[PDB]
C-alpha cells in the first residue's frame, strides 16, 4: 500500500503495551493521531528566533552599487503599448503589404503618393467596401495572411516553448484506480 | 436556462409611440388594480385611495416626456418596481419608505437657516 | 442616442437571429432531462401568464437566516409538495459596494479589500490581484515570492475545501467530519499568522512579491504538518467515500452536462465535474505552477458525488504540491528589488536618503500604474477567480471588477436544482461551494 | 465485441453519447453548410474561411471508408431507384412516416448528395412496451359527433396509415456500414478536434451559425463608425 | 513525549550557507512576442470576416481588444460561439465601465474563454443612458446575471433580456452606484426608529466625513509614454531612399 | 471542451459493464448490501478516535499560539527617554484603508512637532498593520492584544491619552516584539 | 343582470368622483373625455372603479374601447359576472 | 391552504397493513392451541396479504419520483447522385 | 483527563487542590512554578503535556479575567 511508516510522521506515538494494544485494534496502525511533537513543533517560538541571525536579501545587479544604472532596469516605464488597428488601415495593410511583407516595391518618391492612397482610400472606404470591388481574390489572399486556412487563435501556455494549448492527457496513476468516477489527468 | 419569476417581463424597444401609449396604460392599470392586493400584504393602514394617489403621481412626473428611449427606461423600471412588490422581495419598510406622509417662501428658509 | 428620441431603427435581438431546426434530422423534443417536466407549467391547467397570476406556489424563504443558506443568501424557492418547481436566489445582502470603495484608494490601500471576498481564500484572493496590478505594472517578481506565493496558494486551496467540502457533508447530516479538519485549518492559520500577524486576513500577497519574508523555522513546521495530512484526508475519506447514505444523497444530483457547464459559465471542479479537462493553472501557467508536477481530478457523471470525489483529489494533489515546494524554495528577494515600486526595508529607509523619498511617496502617494486594461485570471478554489482592472496611469484604478467563480454558479442553480427536493437542494448549495463575500462584492 | 462503438454509450463527457453514425453525419453536416454559403457573395471572407475549413475537414472524413461500403452502396441505389416512392419526403413527411414502432426512412439531398436518414423505432424493454410502441392518440371520438369533429380526430388516417405488419410493397433499408473504433480514431486523429461527438456538435452549431451571419449581412460596410473620442482612454502622448 | 524512532528533528539539519545572489533583469513584456503576429493575424481575420460591426481591434501582451457597434451583438457573439477557429463557448464574465467624457457614457467589456484553443478574447461596445444592448442571454445561459449587474450597476438596459431586475443593491434602491457622479457614500442611509418600530430612511449624515486625499496626486507624471511593440507584419511599408 | 489538437488518448471512456459482467461474487455484493460493512468501516473509525488525545485547551487558562507578527490593538510608544515618537508627519493617516485615524499636530510649546489630536476609531480600523509598516519612527504598533472587548463603542474611540497609556502599559512586549521581527522588515 | 341596475349604479359612481366637471352631463351616451373632463389616467381609473364594483375583470384589450358610458353598459351586460 | 402530498398512497397502504399485523397478534399468543391445523389458517390469510404487497411492489404504488434515451436518427452516405 | 494522568496529577497535588482546579480549571494539572505577575497570577510550565497546554496560568482572582 501507498502509505508511509508511522515511525517517520512527526506525531506524537503511542509506547510499549499500548503501542501492542494499538497496532492490534485500529484499522491502519501507520495512521497517525494527529497530535504534533512538544520538542519540535514551533520550537523555539518565532519571537525568541534570534535577528541577527536572518540576513535580508540583495540580488547582485539590482543591488549593487556600481553595476546599474536605474534606467536599465526601469520596466515599469518601458511598459507596451497597446497596438490598435482600424478598418482604416487594415484595407491599408491589404493594399500595400507591411514592412515585413510588401506587395509592390515603393522605390523612393513617387512611391510615397502611393503610399498615402493606399491610407486615404481605407479612410474614405472601409474592409467590406474594398473586398467589394477587389473581388473574391483579395478575400482569398485574406486567408493567404494565415497560409489559406483561417488563423488559429493563441493559446496561453507556452510550457514547450511555445505558446499553446495545454496537451491533457490522463495521468500514468489514477488514485481512484478504475473504481470511482473520478479520472486523473496531467 | 434559469426560468424568469412570475411577473417576470422580457425587455423589448417601443416600436412607436401608439405602442408606448398603450404599454403605459397598460402599467398604470395593472398598478392601480393592484393597490388592494397591496395593501393586505404589506399591511398598510392607510386606505387604498392613499396608494392609488402615489401610483398616479408617479406617472404624472413623467407625464411630459416625448422621448421614445426615455420612456421605455421608465417602463423598464416601473415593471420591475411592479414585480419586485408583488413577488413580496420587499418589505413594509420598503413599502413605507414609499410614503412620505423644502421651505414655501424665501423668508421662511432664511430665518431657519436655508430651509 | 438623440435618434433614439423618436422611432427609428430597432435594435437587433437574439429572438430576431433565431433560426429554425432542420426536421430530416432533428430527434426529440428535449435533448435535455433538465427541462424534462421538471420545472414550472408540468402542472395545473392554465398558465401563469393569464388567469394564473392569482395563485402562488408553496413559496419559502431558504434563508438568510438558515444553516445551509451559510450566511446571507435569501433562496426563494417554490415548492410543489416537497419538489422544487423554480428556484430564484436573492443576493446583495453582502453587497457593500468593493468595487466602488476601491476607487477611491490606492493600489496598495485596495488589496486588503481581495481578502474579503472568498473570504476562506484569502492568499489566492490576493495573488488574483497581485498579478494583475504586476502585468500592469511589466514587472517580474522573484523567484522565492513566486514559491512562497505558490505554496501558500496551496495552503489557501486545502484551508477552502476544508471548509468547503466539510461544511457540504455538514449539511447533509454528517457531523463528525467537519469537527477533524477544523483541527487541520486550525493547524494552518498558524502558518499564516506567522508569516502575516492575522489569522484570516493576511495581507501578505502583494503586487511586487509578498509583504515580509518567511520566519526561520516555518519551513519546517510545514513539512511536519505535510507528513501528517495525508491520514488526516484518508479518515474522513474513510467516512464519505463509500457511506451508502452519501452515496445516495449525492450520486445523481445537480447534474449538469458538460456543454451545458461551459454555457453556465461554470469554472473549477463545477465544469471539472462534467468530464472537462480544464485548470487555470495547467492553461496559463502563474507563479510557479509550471514548476510544480500535480494532476488534475476529472469527473465524469457532472454530479454532486463526482465533484466531490474531484475535491477529495484535489486535497491529495495540493499536499503534493506543497511538499515540492518545501523542496524547491531558492534564497533571494521576497520584493521585486525597486523601491519605486515595494517599499524598502525599514533599515534602508532609517539610513538612506533615496530610501526615505521612496517610502514616504509609495505609502502617501502610491505607485503609478502604467494606463491600461486587463482581465487576469487564476484557479482559485472555487473556479476561475479573475479581475478586470482599468489603469488611468494615476496611483489609484480607474476601475476594479472582481469575477467571483460562485456569483457564475449560483446564477445556473435553477437550471439544474428544479425538480429535486428540498433536500437536494441543501446538497447543491455545498457542492456549488459559495462564499457570498465573492457572490455579493 | 470491442469492434464497434456502443451509440449512446457515455463519451466521458457529460451528456454526450457515442453518435450512432458519426461518419455519414459530418458528410450531412458539411454538405449541408457548403449548400448555405452559396447565398452569400463570395468577396466574404466568412464565406472563403467556412467554405475553406470545412472542405479541409470533409475530405478527410472521405478519406476512412468503412469495410464494405461499396458494396452497401451498390446494393442501396438499386434500392431507392426501384423503390423511391417509399423514401421520398414529399410523400411520407421528412420523418419517414407516421408509423414510429416500425422503420422509417427517407432520402435527402445537400448539394446534390443523396443521404438517407432513418428512425429505427426506439429500443425498450419488452414488459414495458405497449401495442409493439405505437403512439397512443387517445380514445376514438364515440357517439353523437359533428363530422368536422370526426375529421379533427384523424379520421383520414384509417385510408393512408399502415399496419406495421403489412410489409409486401416496401423493401427493409439496411443502413450505411459503419466505422470500426480503430477507424473513429484515426479519422479523429486527423481531424484533432477531440472526439468525433465533439467534432459532430461543433459542425451543427457551424451549420446553424451561417443563417445567422446571412441574415444579418456580416460582408457589408460598417453599420456605426465610433465617433470622435469614443475609443480613446488614458493614453500618454508617444 | 513520545517521540517517533525515525523523524529527526529538522530544525537541528544544517543548511549550507547561500551568499552572493545572481538574479537577470527581465522584460516581462519579451515573452509575448512569440504570439504577436498571431494575436494581430486573428484579430485582423475576425475584422475582415465581420466588417458590418468590427470597428478596430487592440492587442496588448496576450490580450486581444474586439471592439464592435452595439447593433452587432447577437451577429458577432454568434460567431465567436459557434465558429471553427473561434469556439468562445464561456462567458468569463460582463463589466461595464464609466466614461463620463465620452458621449456613450459606458463601455461594455464581456471576456470570453475557448477551452477548446486555449484562448481568451475581449469584445468591448458602447452604450448610454438611454441606448440599451441587446442580451446575449440566447447564446449563453451564464450572461444573466452579468446583464443584470451591469443593469443594477450602471444602468443599462439589455433588450431582450429575461428577468432583468437588480440583483445587487437594496430592494427600494434608486440610482446606480457605479457611475462616476454616483458619490461614494451614496444618499440615504437607514436606522430602526423607535417611534415607527420599523426601519426607516434618511437623508445621509456622517459623523466624520469622508477624506478624499485624491489631491495628493502626484504633480509630476510617473509613468511616460511606454514603448510600440507593433509588430513590422501589421506596420505600413517606408519609403526606400532614392 | 477537450484540448484542440490529437484528443487525449485514452479519453472515450471503455464502454459500459453489465451486471453479469461485474467481477464481484455474489455472496460478497449481497453480503456487503445486507450487513451495512462500509458503515461499519465508519463506526469503527468514530471508536479509535474517541481513544485518541482531545484538541482541547482550556482558554483562558491556556491560550493559543499568536508570532511577534500578530496585529492587536494599538499603542503609541516613547524613547527610552519617555520623549514621544511620533512626529506628525501623517503618513499613517494616509495610508490607512479605512481612515480611521485623525491627526491634528501643530508646533510644540518647545518648538518640537507634535500631536495635538491622535483618534484611532477602533469600529472603523481593519487591522491590516499597514499603519505600524509606515511609520518612520516605529510609534503606531498593533499589541498583541486582542482581549479589550468593551460594553459600548465609545470605549473604542481611542484618543492619544488612550493610545500612550496603551505603550505605556505595553512596551515591554512591543519592544520584544519588533526586537523579533525587525530584521525582516 | 338587468340594463337599468347596471347603469344606476354607474351615475352613483361617476358622480361620487372627486373632480368631474359636473354630475348632470352623466347619460347614457355620455363620453368621459369629450364630456366628462376625463383625462386617459381619469378614465384607467374609471373602468377600473366600474369593474371593481361589478367585481368582474376587464381585459387589457377591450378596457381601452370603453371610452364612453355606454359601451361601459354594453360591456357589463356581454360579460356573465355580477 | 390545500397541500400536495407526495407519499399519501403510502398512508393508504398503511392503513390496511396496519389491521393485517394486528389480526396476526392473537395467533402469537394461541400458538399451542392452534397447532398446526391453525398454523395452516395463518398462513393462508398472510399469503393473501402477501399478495397485495407484491401489488403495491410491482406497480412502483411505493415510489415517489424525483430528479433535474439515446440517440435514434442513423444518417447513410449513397455520394453522389 | 484520563485514569493514569488523573490519578498521577491527584497523586502529587492533594486532594484538596484537585477540588481547587475542578473549581477554576476543571482539570488535574502539575507543573513547576515560572512566576509570579505584579497581579498574583501564577504561571505553570509542563512540556510533558498536549500541545498549547504546556503553559498556563492560575489565576489570582476569584472572578478570574483574561
Ligand atoms: C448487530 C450489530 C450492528 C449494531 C449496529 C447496527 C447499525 C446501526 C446503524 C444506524 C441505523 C441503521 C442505518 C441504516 C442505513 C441503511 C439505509 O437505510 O440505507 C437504505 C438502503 C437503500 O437501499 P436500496 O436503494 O433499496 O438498494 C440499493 C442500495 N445501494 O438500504 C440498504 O442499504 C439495505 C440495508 C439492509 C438492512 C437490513 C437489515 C439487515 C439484517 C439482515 C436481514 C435478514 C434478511 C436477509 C437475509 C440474508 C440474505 C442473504
Ligand atoms: C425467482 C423468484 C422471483 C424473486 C423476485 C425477483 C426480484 O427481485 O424481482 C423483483 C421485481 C422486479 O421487477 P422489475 O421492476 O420489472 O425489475 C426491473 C426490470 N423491469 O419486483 C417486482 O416488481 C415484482 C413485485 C414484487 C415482488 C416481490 C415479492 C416480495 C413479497 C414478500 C414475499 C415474502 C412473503
Ligand atoms: P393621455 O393621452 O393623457 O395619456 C397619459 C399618458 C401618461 C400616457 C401620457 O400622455 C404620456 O404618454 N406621457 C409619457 C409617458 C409617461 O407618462 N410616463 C412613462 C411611463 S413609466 C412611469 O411613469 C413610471 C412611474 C413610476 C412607476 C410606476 C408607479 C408606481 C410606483 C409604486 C407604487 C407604490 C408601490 C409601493
Ligand atoms: S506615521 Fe507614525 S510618526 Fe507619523 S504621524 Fe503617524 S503615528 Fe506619528
Ligand atoms: S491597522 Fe488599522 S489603523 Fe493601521 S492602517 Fe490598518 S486600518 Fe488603519
Amino acid at each position: 500500500s501507498n502509505a508511509v511508516s508511522i515511525t517517520k510522521k512527526y506525531t506524537v506515538q503511542s509506547t510499549g503495551i499500548w503501542e501492542r494494544i494499538r497496532r492490534a485494534l485500529v484499522i491502519d496502525p501507520n495512521r497517525s493521531n494527529g497530535v504534533p511533537l512538544n520538542p519540535y513543533n514551533r520550537n523555539p517560538s518565532p519571537g525568541d528566533n534570534p535577528p541577527l541571525e536572518y540576513t535580508d536579501p540583495v540580488t547582485i545587479p539590482a543591488g549593487d552599487i556600481a553595476d546599474n544604472p536605474y534606467w536599465k532596469r526601469d520596466f515599469r516605464r518601458n511598459y507596451p503599448r497597446p497596438s490598435v488597428i482600424a478598418q482604416a488601415q487594415q484595407v491599408a495593410l491589404l493594399s500595400v503589404g507591411s514592412a515585413a511583407q510588401p506587395r509592390v516595391e515603393l522605390i523612393g518618391e513617387e512611391g510615397t503618393k502611393a503610399l498615402v492612397a493606399a491610407e486615404e482610400e481605407g479612410k474614405e472606404k472601409g474592409v467590406a467596401k474594398y473586398l467589394e470591388e477587389k473581388g473574391a481574390e483579395e478575400a482569398k489572399r485574406v486567408l493567404a495572411l494565415t497560409g489559406g486556412l483561417p488563423p488559429t487563435p493563441s493559446g496561453q501556455t507556452m510550457v514547450t516553448g511555445q505558446w499553446d494549448v495545454h496537451k491533457y492527457g490522463l495521468a500514468e496513476e489514477q488514485s481512484y484506480g478504475g473504481s470511482y468516477p473520478c479520472r486523473s489527468f496531467v | 436556462a434559469v426560468q424568469p419569476t412570475k411577473f417576470a417581463v422580457t425587455v423589448r424597444q417601443s416600436r412607436n409611440w401608439a405602442d408606448a401609449k398603450q404599454r403605459v396604460i397598460a402599467a398604470y392599470r395593472a398598478w392601480i388594480r393592484a393597490a388592494p392586493e397591496i395593501q393586505t400584504m404589506y399591511s398598510i393602514p392607510f386606505p387604498v385611495s392613499h396608494i392609488r394617489t402615489r401610483i398616479r403621481q408617479e406617472f404624472e412626473r413623467h407625464r411630459y416626456v416625448n422621448k421614445l428611449n426615455v420612456v421605455d427606461v421608465l417602463l423598464q423600471q416601473s415593471n420591475a418596481d411592479f414585480q419586485e412588490t408583488m413577488n413580496f422581495w420587499r418589505q413594509q419598510s420598503h413599502v413605507m419608505a414609499f410614503f412620505k406622509e423644502l421651505p414655501s417662501n424665501f423668508i421662511t428658509g432664511f430665518l431657519e437657516g436655508r430651509n | 442616442p438623440q435618434d433614439g428620441f423618436q422611432g427609428t431603427r430597432l435594435i437587433p435581438t437574439g429572438a430576431d437571429f433565431q433560426s429554425p431546426p432542420d426536421p430530416f434530422i432533428d430527434e426529440g423534443a428535449r435533448d435535455n432531462a433538465a427541462n424534462y417536466g421538471v420545472q414550472k407549467s408540468r402542472s395545473g391547467v392554465d398558465e401563469d401568464s393569464v388567469e394564473g397570476r392569482k395563485v402562488r406556489h408553496y413559496t419559502v424563504n431558504f434563508g438568510p437566516q438558515h444553516p445551509a443558506a451559510h450566511g446571507v443568501l435569501r433562496l426563494i424557492l417554490e415548492l410543489n409538495g416537497e419538489e422544487i418547481v423554480r428556484a430564484d436566489p436573492h443576493v446583495g445582502l453582502l453587497h457593500r459596494g468593493t468595487e466602488k470603495l476601491c476607487e477611491y484608494k490606492t493600489y496598495m490601500q485596495a488589496l486588503p479589500y481581495f481578502d474579503r471576498l472568498d473570504y476562506v481564500s484569502m492568499m489566492t484572493n490576493e495573488q488574483v490581484f497581485s498579478l494583475a496590478v504586476e502585468k500592469l505594472l511589466n514587472i517580474e517578481i522573484p523567484p522565492r515570492a513566486k514559491f512562497i506565493r505558490t505554496m501558500f496558494g496551496e495552503i489557501t486551496r486545502i484551508l477552502n475545501h476544508l471548509m468547503s467540502v466539510l461544511s457540504h457533508a455538514m449539511d447533509v447530516g454528517a457531523l463528525t467530519p467537519f469537527l477533524w479538519g477544523f483541527e487541520e485549518r486550525e493547524k494552518l492559520m498558524e502558518f499564516y499568522e506567522r508569516v502575516s500577524g492575522a489569522r484570516l486576513h493576511a495581507a501578505y500577497v502583494r503586487p511586487g512579491g509578498v509583504h515580509q519574508d518567511i520566519p526561520v523555522g516555518l519551513l519546517d513546521d510545514i513539512y511536519q504538518w505535510a507528513t501528517q495530512f495525508g491520514d488526516r484526508i484518508d479518515e474522513t475519506e474513510e467516512m464519505l467515500t463509500d457511506n451508502r447514505i452519501w452515496i445516495n444523497r449525492l450520486k445523481g444530483v445537480g447534474v449538469v452536462s458538460a456543454a451545458d457547464a461551459l454555457n453556465l459559465s461554470f469554472t473549477g471542479v463545477m465544469l471539472r465535474g462534467s468530464g472537462v479537462p480544464w485548470d487555470v493553472r495547467k492553461s496559463s501557467p502563474y507563479d510557479a505552477y509550471d514548476q510544480v508536477e500535480f494532476d488534475v481530478p476529472v469527473g465524469i457523471n457532472g454530479d454532486c458525488y463526482d465533484r466531490y470525489l474531484c475535491r477529495m483529489e484535489e486535497f491529495r494533489q495540493s499536499l503534493r504540491i506543497i511538499h515540492q515546494c518545501l523542496n524547491k524554495m531558492p534564497a533571494g528577494p521576497v520584493r521585486y528589488e525597486d523601491y519605486k515600486i515595494t517599499p524598502p526595508p525599514r533599515a534602508a529607509m532609517k539610513e538612506n536618503m533615496e530610501a526615505l523619498i521612496h517610502h514616504f511617496l509609495l505609502f502617501t502617494k502610491g505607485y503609478a500604474v502604467p494606463p491600461g486594461d486587463t482581465y487576469t485570471a487564476i484557479e482559485a478554489p472555487k473556479g476561475e477567480m479573475g479581475v478586470y482592472v482599468v489603469s488611468d496611469g494615476s496611483e489609484r484604478p480607474y476601475r476594479v471588477h472582481i469575477r467571483a467563480p460562485g456569483f457564475a454558479h449560483l446564477s445556473g442553480f435553477d437550471h439544474i436544482t428544479r425538480g429535486h427536493l428540498l433536500a437536494d437542494a441543501v446538497a447543491v448549495i455545498g457542492t456549488m461551494d459559495l462564499v457570498f463575500g465573492e457572490v455579493d462584492r | 465485441k470491442g469492434k464497434f462503438l456502443v451509440p449512446g454509450a457515455p463519451t466521458g463527457l457529460t451528456g454526450l453519447g457515442t453518435h450512432p453514425s458519426p461518419r455519414s453525419a459530418l458528410l450531412y453536416l458539411y454538405h449541408s453548410t457548403l449548400e448555405k454559403l452559396k447565398q452569400i457573395p463570395e468577396h466574404s471572407v466568412y464565406r472563403q474561411s467556412v467554405e475553406a475549413v470545412t472542405r479541409h475537414r470533409l475530405a478527410l472524413v472521405e478519406s476512412v471508408v468503412p469495410e464494405g461500403y461499396d458494396a452497401w452502396v451498390e446494393r442501396a441505389k438499386k434500392l431507392l431507384e426501384e423503390h423511391a416512392d417509399q423514401f421520398d419526403p414529399t410523400k411520407v413527411g421528412p420523418e419517414g412516416g407516421e408509423e414510429v414502432q416500425g422503420a422509417r426512412a427517407v432520402k435527402v439531398e445537400r448539394d446534390g448528395r443523396v443521404f438517407v436518414v432513418s428512425r429505427l423505432p426506439k429500443e425498450e424493454d419488452e414488459r414495458v412496451l405497449e401495442w409493439d410502441g405505437e403512439v397512443d392518440e387517445g380514445p376514438e371520438l364515440e357517439g353523437s359527433r359533428t363530422l368536422e369533429e370526426k375529421i379533427e380526430g384523424g379520421l383520414e388516417k384509417i385510408f393512408t396509415r399502415r399496419d406495421v405488419k403489412d410489409t409486401v410493397g416496401r423493401v427493409e433499408w439496411e443502413p450505411e456500414p459503419q466505422l470500426t473504433a480503430e477507424q473513429v480514431a484515426e479519422l479523429e486523429n486527423k481531424i484533432g478536434a477531440g472526439l468525433i461527438e465533439e467534432v459532430i456538435q461543433v459542425a451543427e452549431g457551424e451549420l446553424k451559425l451561417v443563417d445567422t451571419m446571412v441574415k444579418a449581412r456580416v460582408w457589408e460596410p460598417l453599420e456605426e463608425q465610433p465617433r470622435p473620442g469614443q475609443w480613446e482612454y488614458f493614453e500618454r502622448k508617444p | 513525549v513520545a517521540l517517533p524512532k525515525d523523524a529527526p528533528n529538522p530544525r537541528a539539519i544544517p543548511r549550507e550557507p547561500v551568499g552572493e545572489i545572481k538574479q537577470a533583469l527581465v522584460n516581462p513584456a519579451d515573452k509575448y512576442q512569440s504570439k504577436a503576429d498571431n494575436l494581430h493575424k486573428y484579430g485582423a481575420w475576425l475584422m475582415s470576416c465581420l466588417p458590418k460591426y468590427i470597428q478596430q481591434f487592440s492587442v496588448w501582451k496576450d490580450e486581444l481588444t474586439i471592439y464592435i457597434c452595439p447593433t452587432g451583438v447577437i451577429p458577432v457573439f454568434s460567431f465567436l460561439k459557434y465558429n471553427t477557429n473561434a469556439e468562445f463557448t464561456q462567458v468569463s464574465d460582463i463589466t461595464a465601465v464609466d466614461f463620463p467624457t465620452r458621449e456613450m457614457r459606458f463601455e461594455i467589456v464581456y471576456n470570453l474563454l475557448s477551452v477548446r484553443h486555449n484562448a481568451r478574447i475581449r469584445v468591448k461596445t458602447y452604450a448610454d443612458e438611454v441606448t440599451p444592448v441587446p442580451s446575449i442571454t440566447s447564446l449563453y445561459m451564464g450572461a444573466n446575471w452579468y446583464e443584470r449587474e451591469v443593469y443594477d450597476m450602471f444602468g443599462v438596459l439589455f433588450v431582450g433580456h429575461p428577468d432583468l431586475r437588480r440583483i445587487m443593491t437594496d430592494y427600494g434602491f434608486e440610482g446606480h452606484p457605479l457611475r462616476k457622479d454616483f458619490p461614494l457614500t451614496g444618499y440615504t442611509e437607514i436606522r430602526y426608529d423607535e417611534e415607527k418600530k420599523r426601519i426607516v430612511v434618511e437623508p445621509l449624515e456622517l459623523t466624520q466625513a469622508f477624506r478624499n486625499f485624491e489631491g495628493g496626486s502626484s504633480a509630476w507624471d510617473q509613468v511616460g509614454p511606454g514603448i510600440d511593440r507593433t509588430p513590422d507584419t501589421f506596420k505600413l511599408p517606408t519609403p526606400k531612399p532614392e | 471542451a477537450t484540448p484542440a489538437g490529437p484528443p487525449p488518448k485514452n479519453f472515450r471512456l471503455p464502454p459500459p459493464k453489465n451486471w453479469d459482467e461485474e467481477s464481484e461474487s455474489t455472496i460478497d455484493k449481497v453480503g456487503k448490501y445486507f450487513l451495512m460493512t462500509e458503515m461499519l468501516r465508519g463506526m469503527y473509525v468514530l471508536l479509535e478516535q474517541f481513544f485518541r488525545p482531545p484538541y482541547t485547551i482550556y482558554y483562558p487558562f491556556e491560550k493559543g499560539p499568536i508570532s511577534p507578527r500578530f496585529r492587536g490593538e494599538h499603542a503609541l510608544r516613547r524613547y527610552p527617554s519617555g520623549e514621544e515618537r511620533c512626529i506628525a508627519c501623517k503618513l499613517c493617516e494616509a495610508v490607512c484603508p479605512a481612515q480611521a485615524i485623525t491627526i491634528e499636530a501643530e508646533e510644540r510649546a518647545d518648538g518640537s512637532r507634535r500631536t495635538t489630536r491622535y483618534d484611532i476609531d477602533m469600529t472603523k480600523c481593519i487591522y491590516c498593520g499597514f499603519c505600524q509598516e509606515s511609520c518612520p519612527v516605529d510609534a503606531i504598533v498593533e499589541s498583541p492584544n486582542a482581549e479589550y472587548a468593551t460594553e459600548t463603542r465609545e470605549e473604542l474611540l481611542y484618543n492619544k491619552e488612550k493610545l500612550l497609556a496603551n505603550g505605556d502599559k505595553w512596551e515591554p512586549e512591543l519592544a520584544a516584539a519588533i526586537r523579533a521581527d525587525a530584521p525582516y522588515r | 343582470l338587468q340594463k337599468v341596475e347596471v347603469y344606476e349604479r354607474i351615475k352613483s359612481l361617476l358622480a361620487g368622483f372627486d373632480k368631474v366637471n359636473d354630475p348632470n352631463n352623466i347619460t347614457e351616451t355620455a363620453h368621459f373625455a369629450n364630456d366628462l373632463g376625463l383625462d386617459s389616467l381619469d378614465t384607467v381609473e374609471v373602468v377600473m372603479a366600474i369593474e371593481e364594483e361589478f367585481s368582474i375583470e376587464i381585459p387589457d384589450k377591450d378596457a381601452d374601447q370603453i371610452h364612453s358610458v355606454d359601451k361601459a353598459i354594453e360591456y357589463i351586460l356581454r360579460q356573465p359576472d355580477a | 391552504s390545500p397541500f400536495n402530498i407526495s407519499f399519501f398512497i403510502y398512508g393508504l397502504v398503511f392503513l390496511l397493513l396496519d389491521l393485517e399485523i394486528l389480526l396476526l397478534y392473537p395467533f402469537a399468543v394461541s400458538e399451542y392451541v392452534n397447532s398446526a391445523y391453525g398454523l395452516a389458517a395463518a398462513l393462508i390469510f398472510i399469503g393473501i396479504i402477501t399478495i397485495g404487497f407484491v401489488y403495491e411492489l410491482g406497480h412502483d404504488a411505493l415510489k415517489v419520483h424525483s430528479r433535474q434515451l439515446k440517440s435514434s436518427v442513423v444518417i447513410s452516405y449513397l455520394g453522389n447522385i | 483527563s484520563y485514569p493514569t494522568r488523573t490519578l498521577a496529577n491527584l497523586r502529587k497535588i492533594g486532594l484538596k487542590e484537585y477540588f481547587r482546579q475542578l473549581l477554576y480549571i476543571g482539570d488535574t494539572k502539575y507543573g513547576e512554578l515560572v512566576g509570579v505577575d505584579k497581579f498574583g497570577n501564577k504561571f505553570y510550565e509542563n512540556k510533558e503535556e498536549l500541545p498549547l497546554r504546556t503553559r498556563w496560568v492560575d489565576y489570582a482572582k476569584h472572578d478570574y479575567d483574561a
